[PDB]
């Protein structure tokens, strides 16, 4: 599954 | 040169997009031993995140390729190889000034939480490009820098402190990315999620915008982990 | 090798590591054989964003240094980072320049690759024209200048109005007129032309590249109502 | 001045 957003 | 002037240059580096300038600049404030500001603290987060993002984003572009593909597969290997080197060194240089400087400077739970965080997050990044006896520790090193910064944030933080937030933003995505686990991701981002929206009024007019962002980060990481 | 070395630069463009791809490309052109038309394009592409990088930097801390004015301690900072901006900006312009000098250049059999090769010569010097101040500014905007009249002369000889080299040459040097030599008429005129050139001579379009003339002649017209609006 | 488009 595609990337995950983050900080 | 001295703190207000590297964190000045970091500031023109970061204008100019130059975010080699940035991380070296932050890196120098760093490592004059003193505990960095907020802004310093940033500064060098948004440096370093950037210098390593593109390598991820390179790492991830090539490694789609390497596997995709006799004669080209050799050269996309070794190619990916070299970005994994320039990724890992990145990583190992922000590790290197969590453990040397930023972790022990750190005296407020605030800045705990913080650089725990930033030390799972770039174990989370090696662990991204680890294969074999090396994942294991690596995927562990970060879980356990993440777990100490989710604990300590929950303790001694309201469940609307932008690091707090940002903290349970990244650990999710540490559980389902590179743990594999969905349920346990989601059920830490819908957490954080719900009890900040409980208490939207312990928000600060200086850190609504980035606990807002954050919320609505988790929110999204939360239905692509759900949708397909 | 030449393959090896164009693959790698294929990859290195896909990981937006532009750096790579120069590096590449540049190895592939010292090899001193006529780049082919993939060759060619790859070397441009690497040194173009190469190169863009560090004006986009320059434009910015020079916007900075600027804007501050009155302010001694922050515009000493945005001068000197300017500076050191501007060196990496210059040898990047140096670097492809030699290259253009030694081998593209010369090794141009065909026309087409002399008006490419000869426009790409005028774009650089226009880069060293960009943060040129004092002496060598003046030889410099010759340089570009008389890079670009060669090419342009060529192209209008040996290529149709619609082509996209012809056209994107005509961009340029329109630009260069413009933002170097401060000729708003000259930049307009030339721009005008090359559209207008090309807007009679549709028929001389190709399967190939209707795409990037139609593109070019879009941006030429931009730029005429910019420099009116 | 506002950067004019090249090519």
């Amino acid at each position: 599954k595609d990337k995950a957003k983050s900080c | 040169m001295d703190k207000n002037e590297l964190v000045q240059k970091a500031k023109l580096a970061e204008q100019a997009e130059r975010y080699d300038d940035m991380a070296a600049c932050m890196k120098s404030v760093t490592e004059q031993g003193a505990e960095l500001s907020n802004e310093e603290r940033n500064l060098l987060s948004v440096a370093y995140k950037n210098v390593v993002g593109a390598r991820r984003s390179s790492w991830r572009v090539v490694s789609s390729i390497e596997q995709k593909t006799e004669k080209k597969q050799q050269m996309a290997r070794e190619y990916r190889e070299k970005i994994e080197t320039e990724l890992r060194d990145i990583c190992n240089d922000v590790l290197s000034l969590l453990e040397k400087f930023l972790i022990p400077n750190a005296s407020q739970a605030e800045s705990k939480v913080f650089y725990l965080k930033m030390k799972g997050d770039y174990y989370r990044y090696l662990a991204e490009v680890a294969a074999g006896d090396d994942k294991k520790g690596i995927v562990d090193q970060s879980q356990q820098a993440y777990q100490e910064a989710f604990e300590i944030s929950k303790k001694e933080m309201q469940p609307t402190h932008p690091i707090r937030l940002g903290l349970a933003l990244n650990f999710s995505v540490f559980y389902y990315e590179i743990l594999n686990s969905p349920e346990k991701a989601c059920s830490l981002a819908k957490t954080a999620f719900d009890e900040a929206i409980a208490e939207l009024d312990t928000l600060s007019e200086e850190s609504y915008k980035d606990s807002t962002l954050i919320m609505q980060l988790l929110r999204d990481n939360l239905t692509l982990w759900t949708s397909d």
